[PDB]
């Protein structure tokens, strides 16, 4: 019931992202440093390389939360640019006004 | 629940209406606090921020102490995670560097 | 560029507030701040970026059966795909279509 | 006529532990509406005079966040629509104030927090040292 | 010189809220609280004052058997404090075991 | 040509409520707020989740009081509390609007886990501020 | 919108007896409660921060609002 | 029969003389029919007057004060004083409650609109003390200033102790008075190490 497939792939990428951050940001750790041994570290980057393609956070997107339009979001309000103007143009978003000066 | 059906009675007005929703749980109580409800299982601070004691199965020195010093060093500032959590991800790295044992041998590196 | 005095106090500073102890590069120090905040994908925007949309339009389609909620829209898409029934535009059975 | 003949008054019961100090409660108010703040504040001043509290207000600077967005739907770059959030301020300082006091003005003034309104209270306590640091244990 | 801190005070969580209630008194000239204060909806008879309030007995009825049918739909919690009064009712027993 | 929330003259005859009849620039000129919360203050969070209720509650209740609504919701949020204030028509009998009470505000309380209440206002026909 | 004489008369006597119950509810004297006192009342009752001061709620006399 | 008629605003039943906190004890919404004012708001058309007060959004959009009317502020307050405790009399100006208390913790409460009560600002607390309210030689002075670095203000000879790593304002308060607690017995404590200044 989400707007398209494309929402619906972003759905699952943020719930697989969540899933696996304490295992990525442990992994990353090993790697992120120069103090353990190279080969240890060569490990590390095997071992976040394996998993699941769709754990990586920068796959997702912050697409509009009505519309799904993948640019033109507002990030405080997580709606598209005609989205959010046909809501604050209706006087239903507290506080937002036309800025004149 | 016989005793409270005699003593029932519809809400008289809307001071009476929000002492009701205070007494269920519903309305917040007054003056607002930010943390009402919340308790990190009675977590006392040095709990939080001293996590050395949670370090002692690995090495005393070596490169592994070092990165685990800076890692419990970044848990202890985070205000986040839970007591618990943050063992668990100490324990994580216990078991984590069990299985690597043969590989730190072979940089001449003693685990446990 | 510090004096054993400077270096021997700044260095039990640290120990006081919870700092660093041992000297590390700016490399190393990422395992701090990687330990120190909660990871982008753990955060409430980023996991509950989008409202369910199973509930909602789960929630207002069983309303809707129910007689409690009128949904405009559906009863418009209702009443064209009942013309197109007798237009001759139904929808065909899935497998035994046109093609073969 | 009909007038209850006595009231049930709630138990407030003296405890047998001191009661915090405040030096200072700085009661922010943020809102969109500046006739909305002053209004309040008239409430707030006036219950703070009637329960013997020393109220002082001051006026914040206001800010204005403004941010540019396409008129259009498609193409047109060169025009633009254009919206502004104003928040307007009013900082309440109450000074000398007792825990229960406090209590009570706090909550009598939040419940009435109108609708649109946020309030940031910045509460100083006065305290005494602790007891390890009278002397060095050295 | 010693400053003598007064005793602090505690009251229950509605105390405030019961000490600013007995200062109101009836208002004559409303219709109870629980009708609607409009001239249209509030009650013009004996009869009326009891069928109107069964009738929002009854809505709040089916809404509690829509919550109950349809725990899914309010399973969400996004209250802090958690309140438990709000959240579904479950009424089949879970345990399937045969036993004491 | 502008065309944003803007009710377009006809041969005038076309009543509009005072809130149709003003264009976006007026929103803080002439009309108010149709809602009023605390997340887009500065300093404030939560303005995402605020905006999906309102839009989900004026849907919810347009469907709910079919033909019944005469003008847009004010939506009111005070602490825990969610006020929404509606005009409604005076066409539907008292007994369906007392059950449509009670079962939005149950329904809506458990649904967004807070005290809601509804405020009906009836007037005998639409307010007509103008004819355009 | 025509207001007849007799209309206007009876918004007259609203007038009067509304300013009675405005100065009951500020604890003011009826009998001295002037105009500029009551704008100060709805002011205070009934905040508008509409830049527009044509569109903010007004309490006058009929004479100068028909 | 013939449809329900409304029936007349109950307005007309209230005296001039009324216990109006009694109408409106709370907050709430803009009632018409319940409000005794021929209060109008709108911007008038041309050669026209502003809406009345029934059917009018602009009205109900407003957050009205009339449950805090100045009679009913203060009969609330009058209701409340059983609740207050006096200041002590003693602490009559600030330098006097510098004497007695030097500490002074600064916390801060978030009160916003929605179902969530919880801000992560709220955590924070802030210990401030003046170093001459502390019994310090000179020795115990110099090596505090110098561990603390910024935090100490030589113009207002202030120690400030911001601490927000614990989930909880008690635990950041507790904290913080720790911190004092060994930045103190630190400081006098004497290594050999300090003679190579
Ligand atoms: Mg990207
Ligand atoms: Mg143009």
């Amino acid at each position: 019931h989400y707007v398209d497939w494309r929402m619906w792939r972003d759905v699952k990428r943020r719930k697989m992202a969540y899933e696996y951050a304490d295992e990525r940001l442990r992994i990353n750790s090993l790697r992120k440093n120069t103090i353990l041994p190279k080969i240890l570290q060569d490990v590390a980057d095997e071992e976040i390389a394996a998993l699941p393609r769709d754990s990586c956070p920068v796959r997702i997107r912050n697409r509009c939360v009505m519309t799904s339009r993948p640019r033109g979001v507002k990030r405080r309000w997580r709606l598209s640019r005609i989205v959010f103007r046909h809501l604050a143009d209706h006087g239903q978003l507290s506080g937002i006004q036309r800025a004149t000066w | 629940k016989q005793l409270a059906t005699v003593n029932e009675q519809p809400l008289q007005n809307g001071f009476e209406e929000l002492i009701q929703w205070t007494k269920e749980g519903k309305l917040w109580e007054f003056p607002i606090n930010n943390e009402a409800g919340f308790d990190d299982d009675g977590s006392e601070f040095h709990e939080h921020i001293f996590l050395e004691k949670h370090l002692e199965s690995f090495p005393k020195q070596g490169p592994i102490r070092h990165f685990m010093e800076l890692v419990t060093c970044g848990l202890s500032k985070n205000p986040y995670l839970s007591v618990k959590q943050k063992v668990e991800h100490i324990e994580w790295f216990r078991n984590y560097f069990n299985e690597k044992k043969d590989i730190l041998k072979e940089s001449n590196i003693q685990f446990n | 560029s510090l004096s054993e005095y400077a270096f021997r106090m700044s260095r039990l500073s640290a120990r006081l507030f919870g700092e660093v102890t041992r000297p590390t590069n700016s490399k190393s120090m990422k395992v701090v701040k990687l330990f120190s905040e909660l990871p982008l994908a753990k955060k409430k925007e980023t996991y509950d970026w989008y409202p369910n949309h199973h509930t909602y339009a789960e929630l207002m389609q069983t309303l809707r059966f129910l007689g409690l909620y009128r949904d405009e829209h559906q009863d418009f898409m209702d009443e064209q795909k009942r013309l197109k029934k007798l237009r001759g535009k139904e929808k065909p059975k899935k497998g035994e279509g046109k093609r073969a | 006529v009909d007038v209850p003949k006595d009231l049930t008054k709630p138990v407030v019961t003296i405890s047998d532990e001191p009661d915090i100090l405040y030096k200072r409660l700085s009661v922010l108010v943020k809102g969109h509406d500046k006739a909305v703040l002053d209004s309040y504040e008239y409430f707030a001043v006036l219950a703070a005079k009637e329960l013997g509290i020393s109220i002082k207000v001051h006026e914040p600077p206001r800010k204005i966040e403004r941010f540019t967005l396409l008129q259009s739907v498609h193409i047109y770059k060169k025009h633009r629509v254009q919206y502004e959030m104003r928040t307007l301020y009013r900082c309440l300082e109450l000074e000398h104030l007792t825990g229960s006091t406090a209590d009570v003005y706090l909550e009598y003034i939040q419940r009435n927090l109108p609708e649109g309104v946020a309030m940031e209270v910045t509460k100083t306590q006065l305290e005494q040292l602790p007891e390890h640091i009278k002397e060095p244990i050295w | 010189e010693e400053v003598v801190i007064p005793k602090k005070k505690t009251w229950d969580k509605v105390a405030v809220l019961q000490a600013l209630a007995s200062t109101v008194n009836r208002d004559t000239t409303a219709v109870p609280y629980v009708f609607q204060d409009d001239p249209y909806l509030m009650p013009a008879s004996s009869l009326e004052s009891r069928s109107f309030l069964l009738a929002k007995k009854s809505g709040e009825n089916v809404a509690k058997f829509i919550i109950n049918s349809y725990p899914k739909y309010f399973q969400k919690d996004i209250a802090e404090p958690h309140i438990p009064c709000l959240m579904p009712e479950y009424f089949e027993p879970q345990i399937k075991d045969i036993s004491e | 040509k502008n065309r944003a929330a803007r009710v377009r003259v006809s041969k005038g005859d076309k009543p509009v409520t005072y809130e149709e009849a003003h264009a976006p620039h007026y929103i803080a000129h002439r009309k108010g707020w149709l809602s009023l919360h605390t997340g887009n203050l500065d300093g404030e969070d939560h303005a995402a989740e605020r905006t999906v209720e309102d839009v989900f509650l004026r849907k919810f209740m347009w469907g709910t009081f079919p033909g019944c609504l005469a003008d847009q919701l004010v939506l009111k949020r005070r602490g825990n509390q969610l006020e929404i204030c509606a005009v409604v028509l005076r066409q539907l009998s008292p007994h369906k609007y007392y059950f449509l009470v009670g079962y939005s505000e149950t329904l809506l309380s458990y649904f967004y886990k807070c005290p809601v209440r509804l405020h009906l206002q009836t007037v005998p026909s639409k307010v007509v501020y103008k004819y355009l | 919108e025509t207001y007849t004489e007799d209309f206007i008369k009876k918004q007259i006597e609203e007038f009067n007896i509304g300013k009675r119950h405005l100065a009951n509810m500020m604890g003011e004297d009826p009998e001295t409660f002037t105009q500029e006192d009551i704008d100060r009342a709805i002011a205070y009752l009934f905040p508008s921060g509409l830049f527009e001061k044509r569109a903010r709620p007004v309490m006058k006399h009929p004479e100068q609002i028909f | 029969p013939p449809r329900r008629k409304a029936l007349p605003p109950r307005t007309e039943k209230m005296a001039v003389d009324q216990d109006w906190p009694s109408v409106y004890p709370v907050a709430a919404p803009f009632k018409p029919s319940a409000v005794p004012l021929p209060v109008r708001m709108g911007y008038p058309v041309k050669k026209g007057v502003p809406m009345a007060k029934e059917g009018n959004l602009e009205l109900l959009k407003i957050p009205n004060f009339l449950h805090l009317t100045p009679v009913a502020i203060k009969k609330h307050c009058e209701a409340l004083k059983d609740f207050c405790t006096e200041w002590p009399a003693a602490l009559d100006s600030d330098e006097k409650c510098e004497k007695h208390f030097p500490i002074e913790i600064d916390s801060t409460d978030y009160v916003s609109s929605g179902p969530s009560v919880r801000n992560p600002r709220a955590r924070v607390v802030v210990l401030r003390v003046k170093l001459s309210s502390l019994n310090l030689d000179d020795h115990a002075k110099k090596k505090l200033i110098k561990l603390v670095g910024e935090r100490y203000c030589k113009t207002t000879d202030v120690l400030t102790i911001k601490t927000d790593r614990c989930p909880l304002r008690r635990q950041n308060y507790d904290y913080a008075v720790y911190l004092l607690t060994v930045l103190y017995h630190e400081s006098w404590n004497t290594e050999e190490w300090e003679k190579s200044k």
